[PDB]
């Protein structure tokens, strides 16, 4: 039994606009 | 005044050598780029306005134009990766870093926001922001005796930008940068604002999503107890990242997992494994699966906390992905557990749901279930009770499913089913 790491995120960019 | 300007008028105002006309045109640009629907970022870039905005970032004697251009560039960098690249190509990174030390708090906050966008583009721009020397002034902005003296929005923006500096892999952030950031990140992890807490937990989750050395860097700062406390929070935006961080930490060594267990994490999992939000259930079952892959004493602590029945419940009814995580947890349990722990597993009623899941179409879950059944049969062999387990599986209807899988397309499923039927049926 081996530790299983989390799957890669598909959210590659995290940006925010100021409204 | 400065509302609903055309890009033509903005360009004419910014091309004038009247700093006040330039200021009003820059404010009009900001208002265009701050509109709810389809801001005209591409047109603004095609007009060639980014170099002018970046030049305005350095107008110390006109703080209003600094602020307006910082806002405009922030919103441009919030677009596609090509538009963030356009901002970076104009030289905006060092100008924003210089503005971090502005005596005007709103200008410094806007610079923080812009650097957050740039670093959030990806790992290359993250590392480039780090190379220009943003971490030191960013952290200096947070070097106060009590975080509660800072404006809430300012603090949230700083936390989000730091989290972006901790985000992304291939490559992960530089080790020296992580070590420089971590103390402030722990301090923020102890703050009382829900958004600051959520973003700090997300940053810790980023930092723990890697090799065991990265996990050790974080756990040696003493974050695990606070992470468990936040795992028990009522706000889902806090519980989600806290659970992600705890899971990442238990993907590491047995001692780091033991640090998670010692902090009291397991006592929260009765709720997490029954949480109405499916993502929480899935992540909690994945965390439990990595905890059952640990030592036999850690499996025993899983048992003592009464969590095996909750695994049986998730295996019985849940979304299929959570059921797959639960199957993995069961297979790890049976691979690493004692005979007594395995017979306890069987006494809790695992066989029937584990067999009902052999109906699925996914080949990997079928292989995982068949491996778990083989392990349970090896335990029963060591007890001489193979026939009782076979009778149980037959009454459940599992023998039908296994003999059917003998005809499965995948080789491993075929051979495992035939081995089970030849050896025990």
């Amino acid at each position: 039994a081996r530790k299983r790491s989390h799957s890669p995120t598909k959210k590659l960019r995290y940006v925010k606009r100021r409204f | 005044g400065t509302v609903n300007w055309s890009v033509e008028d903005i360009v004419k105002g910014i091309n004038s050598n009247n700093l006040e006309s330039q200021l009003q045109a820059t404010q009009a640009a900001r208002k265009l780029l701050s509109r709810e629907k389809q801001p005209p970022i591409d047109n603004i870039i095609r007009a060639g306005l980014i170099p002018k905005f970046v030049s305005f970032l350095g107008k110390t004697d006109c703080s209003p134009i600094q602020f307006e251009s910082a806002w405009a560039l922030t919103n441009i960098a919030s677009g596609t990766s090509e538009q963030t690249k356009a901002v970076v190509d104009g030289g905006a990174i060092p100008a924003f870093i210089s503005l971090l030390a502005s005596p005007h708090a709103h200008i410094s906050e806007q610079a923080v926001w812009a650097l957050g966008n740039i670093a959030g583009d990806g790992s290359a721009f993250r590392d480039l922001v780090i190379k220009h020397g943003a971490i030191d002034p960013l952290l200096a902005l947070l070097a106060v005796p009590d975080l509660s003296t800072l404006a809430c929005g300012y603090l949230r923006n700083l936390t989000w930008t730091l989290s972006n500096l901790c985000r992304n892999k291939n490559p992960a952030p530089p080790l020296d940068a992580v070590e420089q950031i971590l103390p402030t990140l722990v301090r923020l992890l102890h703050h009382n604002d829900p958004e600051v807490l959520a973003d700090s937990c997300w940053a810790i989750s980023y930092l723990t999503d890697g090799p065991n050395e990265r996990i050790e860097m974080v756990v040696k700062k003493g974050v695990v107890p606070q992470l468990v406390k936040l795992l028990g929070a009522t706000e889902l935006p806090i519980v989600t990242p806290a659970l992600r961080a705890i899971g990442n930490i238990v993907t590491g060594t047995d001692e780091q997992t033991q640090k998670v267990i010692d902090a009291g994490a397991l006592a929260v999992f009765p709720s997490l494994l029954t949480n109405p939000k499916t993502n929480i259930q899935k992540e909690a079952t994945w965390t439990m699966s990595n905890i059952t892959a640990g030592r036999q004493d850690q499996i025993q602590q899983v048992v003592n906390h009464g969590l095996v029945p909750f695994l049986v419940g998730v295996l019985s009814k849940a979304d299929f992905k959570t059921q797959k995580e639960a199957a993995w947890a069961i297979t790890n349990y049976t691979s690493g557990g004692t005979v007594e722990q395995i017979v306890y597993l069987v006494h809790c009623g695992i066989i029937e749901p584990l067999m009902n899941l052999l109906s699925a179409k996914d080949t990997k879950i079928i292989q995982v279930i068949l491996d778990a059944i083989s392990n349970i049969f090896q335990a029963a062999e060591k007890l001489g009770e193979t026939e009782k387990l076979s009778i149980m599986i037959e009454e459940c209807g599992g023998l039908d499913k296994i003999e059917a899988l003998q005809r499965h397309e995948n080789e491993s499923v075929y051979k495992a089913s035939l081995n089970l039927i030849e050896k025990y049926f």
